[PDB]
RNA sequence: GGGGAAACUCACGAGCGCAAGACAGAGAAGGGAUUGACAGAUUGAGAGCUCUUUCUUGAUUCUUUGGGUGGUGGUGCAUGGCCGUUCUUAGUUGGUGGAGUGAUUUGUCUGGUUAAUUCCGUUAACGAACGAGACCUUAACCUGCUAACUAGUCUGCUUGUAAAUAACAGGUUGUACUUCUUAGAGGGACUAUUGUGCAAUAAGCCAAUGGAAGUUUAAGGCAAUAACAGGUCUGUGAUGCCCCUAGACGUGCUCGGCCGCACGCGCGUUACAAUGACUGGCGCAAAAAGUAUUUCCUGUCCUGGGAAGGUACGGGUAAUCUUAUUAAUACCAGUCGUGUUAGGGAUAGUUCUUUGGAAUUGUGGAUCUUGAACGAGGAAUUUCUAGUAAGUGCAAGUCAUCAGCUUGCGUUGAUUAU
């Protein structure tokens, strides 16, 4: 009987905010390698964080240096050196379809100044080419100059609006720092459509518009007739 | 102000195009055939298609 | 025959991954020989609500955001033994969803 | 194994529902547990009697109709209790009774009012920030 | 500016104390760097804060010279992020081809048609991209499925008033049922059927019928290209630069203030009353919320005139308990009877009660008085076509306590348009 009951409402938003709040400290520690999420799944038993990564080798460490630094974190907050408060590193299988990932490349590439528009276009052809169906990059700050100004660079397809947008799309942003000021860098991956339940691409639900019409096959067959001698 | 999205009628020319034969001069029959035909996603989107198509049906009725 | 009555609930905070669990749980319950299943029941739908003036300066006209969290509660009951319910419990249920258990003779 | 001899309708407007349980007797009027001539407002109590003399004291005379309704409003129950009348009068014959019969008193109801088989769609509609109610909204100022 | 400020918040004002001045260079230090502190004396204050006084303590440090932290402090015209507006209007582009030396154009059009660069169709254009659509949520239909001791109906029993039986309440029970309730699958509208207008064939428009449902069904969410040097650096451990730095714009404490009043604006609340007010009677609602022990919702009961108390008996961390009910308008009866009468209730005076260390510059609530303008409002001017306006109460945010605000909810329920 665990300690205390609680509302189903009130576990379940507290739930919720532990999740944001594992979010934060994830992301801004593990900014290395390519974070995107983490599947949680708690038991009164243990509780399983399972963070998911272009680069799992950065979140594993060194001798298994961030994998205990991690988990010993964790213990800090809400431990239980019971191991139950356990960490897995997940593999992002394409890494051109995460947008959360191809926002730290951009964000790399940026403080390693290599040009604005040379660089978008490196993410935008990589994130074409792992089989993106449409991709756009924005960039607003003090682009080389006084005032504010606004980049963008924007690549096949793109869901603007409608209910399928946030289905079909994965859009990350990212501050990028500079003795200048700030750089605002944002990514909308627009993800194919994946009919197959047994493949971890982007979407799964057909867009509502994109309507085929399969044309009729062929056929051939067999007659009994009643023979006639 | 009841008119067809570019979409709905390109569908209903196609399914038309398709499977004329089959097609009845029945909207329920018709969207049936054209749910078992083809990819529509909305169950809505999928009548108004059958529905317009339907329309066609009975200006084919006439040939023009 | 130690029959114990087993109270299943299922709380999930989206329905997609909270029905699976109910449909496979039955699915696979009617189908052991010492089970008994009382119909999966869904309890009404609790809407958490949380409307918010969106801008975070209070400039511009009133703009409001009404966001939901919607909790599915489903309940199952089994006529069992010990063993038969962790038999069944044996699925591969989706993240975020809580699954308590209750038995009674 | 049991199989009363009963027909179970209801009526409903705006929230207001109407239990309706019919079966054969001497001519009974329950709603809420108490007899017609004590609704709330003495007046939309004629709203109740329109359908048991729209068909003729003949049909309420040999039945026993006990209903209980717990809708909204006083006005709006008034119209569920009246609409379960009327669709159990119906509900009745159709079962009960030649198919007929049915379409007899139905058309019959329906040609005076269709208030008592249909259901009053419309409800309530949500407020929006948009200003102090429904469709209503702050004041502006132009000048 | 979630801006409902008693403190706090808080930035503002008066006064007071803490350093959380790290990290480095040099000087200092166990023969002491330095904290603490009775006691009087000072304070607003048992602040060693300060002075007189002398004993503890252990290098956590002092000292300068650099140099940080932190800052609701400054630049939104240095900036991210976010949001408002143009506008939710319906627009916006680029490849190839056509025209121009060129800015540029055609493509995105003459005419229809549509809420729409929505279609018909035209056609020096052809193919395409984002936007409206499509989509998503909620609402309206399903006596047919799926089920239900945290819904409810029925069936056999039995109980109370009654003469019984009827009638009406109550208790049960059944692997009984789903109409009511719940919610999950799936239905269902697409503009369908019929005739005029269109008519070139058309897209479509109209009216009638069937329909839970025909204004794209209703209400919303989402919201293109540009841009407004719109707004926020006082939401942000998002930051550039510039400011402050220990008698600091850091942080804390005590007490004030943001509500100060001759007035000028802008949302609103209540009303001028007999289509009413007051007394009494009357089982009609929805949606929200709710705890770690008593700390949250609070039912039953006891005490007070009353607000409110008590802890007597209790359920709930929830379709199980506050509740299937505790709304108010409405309805029946009675009093008043046009009378700024009290309709109206501002202002004010003792008393009582709750929140809070504290309410005095009235927190809120109860009692008895006091009883103002107001007699339907000039020039102007705002929203608003259906369960919509209006009226009427209920919730939820804020919240210890405070709504006249906000975000939702339901009841009563229409004039005029189309
Ligand atoms: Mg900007
Ligand atoms: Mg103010
Ligand atoms: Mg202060
Ligand atoms: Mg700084
Ligand atoms: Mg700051
Ligand atoms: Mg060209
Ligand atoms: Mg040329
Ligand atoms: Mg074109
Ligand atoms: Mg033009
Ligand atoms: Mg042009
Ligand atoms: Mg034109
Ligand atoms: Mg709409
Ligand atoms: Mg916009
Ligand atoms: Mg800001
Ligand atoms: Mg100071
Ligand atoms: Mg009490
Ligand atoms: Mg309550
Ligand atoms: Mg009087
Ligand atoms: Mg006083
Ligand atoms: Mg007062
Ligand atoms: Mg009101
Ligand atoms: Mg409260
Ligand atoms: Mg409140």
């Amino acid at each position: 009987k665990t300690t205390r009951a609680i509302n189903k409402k009130k576990k379940f938003v507290a739930d919720g905010v532990f999740n944001a709040e594992l979010h934060s400290f994830f992301s801004k520690s593990l900014q290395d390698a390519g974070y995107a999420g983490i599947e949680v799944r708690r038991t009164p038993t243990k509780t399983e964080i399972r963070i998911k990564a272009t680069k799992p080798q950065q979140v594993i460490g060194v001798e298994g240096k961030k994998h205990k630094e991690l988990t010993q974190f964790l213990q800090k907050r809400f431990g239980y050196s019971d191991d139950q408060i356990q960490i897995w590193a997940e593999p992002i299988k394409f890494k051109g379809l995460c947008a959360s990932a191809q926002v730290e490349a951009m964000n790399y590439k940026l403080l390693k100044d290599v040009p604005v528009r040379l660089a978008a276009n490196y993410i935008i052809k990589s994130v074409i080419q792992d089989g993106a169906k449409g991709c756009e990059i924005i960039i607003s700050g003090k682009l080389k100059q006084q005032r504010a100004k606004t980049m963008k660079f924007k690549q096949g397809y793109m869901i603007c609006t409608g209910q399928p947008k946030n289905d079909y799309i994965d859009v990350a942003v990212r501050h990028v720092f500079f003795k200048q000021g700030i750089m605002g860098v944002k990514v909308k991956i627009m993800l194919p459509y994946e009919p197959n339940p047994a493949k971890k691409f982007g979407v799964k639900t057909p867009i509502p518009d994109n309507v085929i019409i399969h044309p009729p096959k062929q056929i051939t067959d067999d007659k009994e007739i009643r023979t006639a001698v | 102000g009841r008119v067809r999205t570019k979409t709905v009628k390109r569908a209903a020319k196609s399914l038309i195009e398709h499977y004329y034969s089959k097609l009845t001069n029945d909207f329920h029959f018709n969207k049936k055939i054209l749910s078992e035909v083809a990819q529509v996603p909305s169950k809505r989107l999928r009548n108004k298609i059958a529905g317009f198509a339907t329309h066609l049906m009975k200006r084919i009725q006439k040939g023009p | 025959v130690k029959k114990v009555r087993v109270r299943i609930t299922l709380t999930c905070k989206n329905l997609k991954s909270v029905e699976k669990a109910t449909s496979e749980i039955v699915s696979r319950a009617k189908k052991t020989e010492q089970v008994e299943v009382k119909g999966p029941v869904r309890m009404p739908t609790k809407t958490l609500v949380i409307t918010v003036r969106k801008s975070p300066c209070g400039e511009g006209s009133k703009t409001w955001d009404r966001f939901e969290m919607r909790i599915y509660k489903r309940i199952i009951d089994l006529t069992c033994n010990v063993p038969d319910v962790k038999t069944i419990t044996n699925f591969r249920i989706d993240p975020g969803v809580e699954i308590e258990l209750t038995m009674t003779a | 194994q049991q199989k009363p001899q009963l027909v179970q309708t209801f009526g409903r407007k705006k929230n207001a529902v109407a239990v309706a349980s019919v079966r054969p007797g001497k001519g009974l009027l329950k709603v809420n547990g108490s007899p017609i001539d004590m609704i709330n407002p003495q007046i939309l109590q004629a709203k109740i009697y329109e359908p048991i003399l729209l068909l003729g004291q003949q049909k309420f005379a040999n039945l026993d109709i006990r209903i209980r309704v717990r809708g909204s409003g006083y006005t709006s129950q008034v119209y569920a209790i009246r609409q379960a009348l009327s669709k159990g009068i119906v509900a009745y014959h159709a079962k009960y009774v030649d198919e007929n019969s049915k379409r007899e008193i139905k058309e019959q109801l329906m040609q005076y009012d269709r208030s008592l088989l249909v259901a009053d769609p419309r409800r309530m509609e949500p407020k929006k920030c948009g200003g102090r109610g429904a469709r209503s909204k702050m004041q502006k100022a132009y000048r």
